[PDB]
RNA sequence: CCUUGUUGCUGUGAAGGCUGGCGAAAGCCAGCUGGAGGCGGCAAGCCGUAUUGAUCUGCAAAUCAUUGGCGUAAGCAGGGUA
RNA sequence: GAGGAGGAGAAGGGUUUCUUCUCAUAAGAAGAGUGAGCCGGGUCUAAGCGAGUGUGUAGAAGCAUGAGCGAAGGAGAAACAGGUUGAUAUUCCUGUGCCUGUGCUGUCGUACGGCAACGUGUAUUAGCUUGUCGACACGAACAUCUAGACAAAGCAGAAACACCUUUUCUGUUCAAGGGGAAAAAGACCACUGAGACGGAUCAUCUGGCGACGUGGUUUUAUAUCUGUGACCAGGCCUGAGCCUGGUUUGUUGAGGAUGGUCGUCCAUGAAAAGACAACUAUAUGGCAGCACAGUCCGUACCAACCGUAUCAGGACUCCAAGGUGAAGAGCCUCUAGUGGAUGUUUUACACAUGUAAGGGAAUUCGGCAAAAUGGAUGCGUAACUUCGGGAGAAGUAUUGGUUCAAUUGUGAACUCAUUGUGACAAGGGGAAUCUGACUGUUUAGUAAAAACAUAGCUUCAUGAAGAGAGAUGAAGUGAGUUCUGCCCGGU
RNA sequence: CCUCGUCAUUUAAAUGGUGACGCGCAUGAAUGGAAUGACGAGAUUCCCACUGUCCCUACAUGUAGACUAGCGAACCCAUUU
């Protein structure tokens, strides 16, 4: 079985270094790069992650399209639906609660 | 000879490092806020939890450290200041709250953001109020009575943490965690294992100190080993305190 | 569960540390790795995250406690001062 | 800030002034280029991949040569890559935007 | 190594251009005494301080 | 002190769990599941007990052979800093 | 012998690399050789260092604050195949791409759908504020994918043939970019309304704060296709070009990758640059073609490094085939790589090793050295003990080849000239006494220990803190069990 | 110290080992005293197995060594021995 070299950088194993191995046209064996795995949004307030967006890097996240970064509602990305419906009853409950402390 | 060991760890290379810290510990100075507890947290170096508060100064949002009591959870509304309720958490002027309670991180003169009781499971007593001089008398956890103005403010209720040296460290690894980040030398040799340039215990065919181990409050520095100033010393009872509010 | 007759949680350690210093931690050592009621959601649900702070696995609360229990016996009796003090 | 500079690229460090007189015709084509090598090594360059080899002076970056070479000679300029060698030397190499005439450029200048 | 900053390669290169013989029309010449060259070196027997 | 790299094969079988039996109760006895430990035998490694072996104009201004001790961890190591 | 005497990088070296000539040879002389928007430096910040300014000093040191600096292995926009030289190549040549900006010409845009979970639409600058990404310990088990390895069939070429053999060997390829499933594992939405009870994992567990069920919404790989043909094998001719193949299935499987769980801790496991969403204003903005731009420095070679050398020493990392066996152990082979002070049968004494009648420690300060025991399976296991251990205690028996049953428990028969963990690998065991509780550490180069450390126990001083008595420092004794008598005359 | 203390057991035979005894030159209580378990490349005595350690030595193998080609030193030295 063909053995491998490191074609560039450091042998050095970190997490910026991780490798795969890949079959070529020309029948070699031969090491190619990879690029780390990306972690998308968490909710504010739950720590759960959000539905309807993509997980990438950074710089890869930026060049998708905007539908990719979030959803159509009050709160984008930011928040997940149960923490909004919290959030719209708590602000119209509190309000009334102030109306019944003025009219009394 | 040289230099002791005691001596060489004062010197200012090796005082505790404060890389790892979340921020410094105290009271806002505001007459009066209403705060909300933010997340409770370790820090590095310490055993007590600590809460980060949040409150508008201005119209900004600011943010500062407590030490946590135990029973806060993450959240919570707290009152800070003159006209807050004697509820679980709160902090009020001294002179508000009533003989025989139990309070935690006491101010010794107004806007010093807190000092006293600060240690896991430690408490002060709330023992007079003197109504003519504004003074209150506090009983430390030491044993210390001592006397503060009325205008100090005070955390009500334990501080978190309590019951932690009831479990024993069976083995080396576990005191090499608790003392890494500490100013004492561990491990410890002892004097009497020393040659004599190293140590005054140091030296002779026998191990043995050789001379009595109670020493002045006066003397040299480089040579103030033992047991300094000495009232008494041995397993003997002693005798009854003294005591005034 | 339950195969020793004395030593408990502490067999992990052998024949090695003190009989007398072992079963002073056998106390603090069952008491840590237990599951809790909680008092926002009344499951039993509530473990230690790191000395003094104790959360809830499923409504994600967090609160204050004890070293090795959630609420200390001097905490339990101070509770109830306060609330006379409410009377 | 005063640091020793030993990990640094450019040699030079100081800000220039300005003077009463100025050098008549400054930094320009005819100090730029040196001479073009015509070798065997160069002339399989010539026949194959329609690139021309020459010595700059030390002081020339890759803008500065692609006008120079457009002034002196007159052939508009694809790329040029460049190459600080062992004998102390920076040699330059222009593929030009037409193929073929670079046997033309090379035989007027005596280079080949 | 392949890794190189500019200032150690400068002197590399002025090392490796003084590193030569006196070239044979020279000792023809009627006022020159000199024998050989005694600043010549060996890489296997002295270190240049590069570094 | 800051940033990193480095655990392969096997034995024993704690806490917790499920069935079946015995008991008025409390809780006792089997079989299985689970996988803790500055816990055992080894590998790569790190070390330095014996032969008072070889060598002592040495391969070497401290090395070599066989034999040994630890090896899931108060273990070993590169760079930056004090 | 794939934890290589193989193929590559770093630190260190600096032309030792390639061609020609000459011996002068681990020797010289003369030439030639290192090409980048996408690889690394120049950027950000760690622990930390610091010009100047203030205070101080005869001048200094020191102390307070602080521009700038601080990682070629931490964070960090974008590239891959195939060819070519005597010597370079993700840098040159061909092909197919991508990031950040600039300009021309066309062509469209100023909003909607779903009970909902959310979808359709490639969308401008600017600003508050709130949040997310960058952004993170160790250990264990379980899934899924990919390299790799086997076995059948087909074809092409090889090896072997006194005899036998459809016996044996080598091949059967597909990059980045673009398009894209089923599956498995989790979140969530609508209807429904469940118990001394149902559901569910290898293991924990889970439900009126909504179970089972029936329909959906969304996040995370991979196979497959395109990548316009390259590349390989064979035949025919040849100082050149043609022709034919590159087809099917099963088993296993990482020392690489990923996912959701579980355990441990008086230990809870970096920052910043740079990004993104929501909210508020404001709008000539999106897409396709064509064109232009992207500076400076490093790039050869190492078996050539440090030890006065062509020195059995030392020296940071990466990739890794088949058999035997639990096992990157030892032993044997494939790929790839390798070697010289000459002749002589050469006494004695040596240094590495073999074997020995009868006796069995009589030897010697002393069983020092050697021998003996050894793996797996079963039977059977004492004193004492902190009840965990002692314990593989001790003591005993079995083991190869063949042909069968039975399906993980194993049985039975036949066979051999010394018998079978056949080579290699692989514990000697018991009875007592002194001493240190245990694992750990030490006199680099004559001492590894009963010495040091350690958990636990006791005493002392303090209300001063960027620390606050479950704290912070100073001493002594040495785990656990059981005890710790008397003396304050001297110091 | 006297000292190879006296008595018992282990051997054919015990300046040794273990068990007893005690006016102990000069034992002794955190200058820590006493009795055990598990664990030591720690010090010491005995038994079983096993053997070239020994009685008492013999034979054989590899590598050096003797002789031969090529290459080629040093310590030391009043020297007549
Ligand atoms: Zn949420
Ligand atoms: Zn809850």
């Amino acid at each position: 079985v063909e053995r491998q070299v490191v074609r560039r950088g450091s042998t050095f194993n970190t997490r910026s270094n991780k490798r795969k191995k890949v079959r070529t046209p020309g029948n070699r064996l031969v090491f190619q790069d990879v690029k780390k795995k990306g972690k998308g949004p968490k909710c504010g307030q739950c720590g759960i992650k959000l539905a309807g967006v993509k997980e990438a890097r950074p710089a890869a996240f930026s060049r998708m399209r905007k539908s990719c970064r979030k959803v159509n509602r009050i709160l984008g990305g930011v928040q997940c639906a149960k923490c909004v419906q919290e959030k719209v009853l708590d602000a119209f409950l509190n309000a009334e609660e102030k109306r019944m402390k003025e009219l009394e | 000879g040289k230099v002791i060991r005691t001596l060489r760890l004062q010197k200012e290379h090796w005082k505790r490092k404060h890389h790892k810290s979340k921020g410094i510990v105290g009271f806002p100075t505001l007459k009066n806020c209403e705060a909300t507890v933010e997340k409770i947290v370790h820090e590095s170096g310490r055993p007590a939890p600590l809460a980060i508060i949040n409150y508008k100064k201005e119209e900004k949002n600011t943010k500062g450290l407590l030490v946590a009591i135990e029973g806060i959870y993450e959240g919570q509304k707290i009152q800070i200041g003159e006209n807050a309720s004697l509820e679980l958490g709160n902090v009020c002027p001294i002179k508000e709250i009533p003989e025989g309670s139990l309070v935690s991180m006491v101010e010794k003169k107004p806007k010093d953001g807190g000092k006293y009781v600060k240690s896991p499971g430690c408490y002060a007593t709330i023992v007079y109020h003197n109504k003519l001089t504004n003074q209150t008398t506090i009983k430390l956890p030491s044993g210390e009575r001592v006397r503060v103005t009325g205008e100090s403010r005070a955390l009500l209720g334990i501080i978190a943490g309590g019951g932690k040296d009831d479990k024993p460290l069976l083995k080396a690894v576990n005191a090499y965690y608790k003392y890494k980040t500490k100013g004492k030398p561990w491990p410890r040799v002892r004097g009497v294992a020393m040659n004599p340039v190293d140590h005054p215990h140091g030296g002779g065919n026998h191990q043995h100190v050789g001379h009595p181990t109670t020493v002045s409050r006066n003397a040299p520095v480089n040579g103030r080993v033992g047991l300094v100033a000495a009232r008494r010393t041995g397993r003997k009872k002693g005798s009854r305190k003294i005591t005034v509010n | 569960s339950r195969k020793t007759k004395k030593v408990g949680i502490t067999g992990k350690y052998g024949s090695r540390y003190g009989s007398s210093l072992k079963r002073r931690a056998m106390i603090c050592m069952n008491a840590q790795s237990k599951r809790y009621c909680c008092s926002f959601c009344g499951k039993t649900t509530v473990k230690r995250e790191v000395i003094g702070i104790w959360s809830c696995r499923f409504c994600g609360k967090k609160v204050s406690g004890g070293a090795y229990v959630p609420i200390t016996n001097q905490q339990v009796e101070y509770k109830q001062v306060i609330n006379r003090m409410k009377m | 800030p005063k640091l020793n500079r030993h990990k640094a690229s450019r040699l030079d460090k100081k800000i220039k002034q300005k003077k009463l007189i100025e050098k008549p015709l400054g930094f320009s084509s005819l100090d730029i280029i040196k001479y073009g090598i015509g070798h065997e090594g160069a002339a399989k360059l010539i026949e194959e991949a329609g690139t021309l080899t020459f010595v700059v002076d030390q002081r020339a970056d890759k803008i500065n040569v692609k006008k120079a070479f457009e002034e002196i000679y007159g052939e508009k300029v694809k790329k040029v890559n460049i190459n600080n060698t062992m004998k102390g030397v920076k040699k330059a190499y222009i593929r030009l935007v037409e193929l073929g005439n670079a046997a033309v450029v090379a035989t007027k200048a005596g280079i080949l | 190594g392949s890794i190189k900053t500019r200032r150690i390669k400068v002197q590399l290169v002025s090392a490796l251009k003084k590193n030569r013989c006196i070239p044979q029309w020279k000792r023809a010449c009627p006022g020159f005494k000199q024998q050989y060259n005694f600043t010549k070196r060996s890489w296997k027997r002295k270190t240049l301080k590069a570094c």
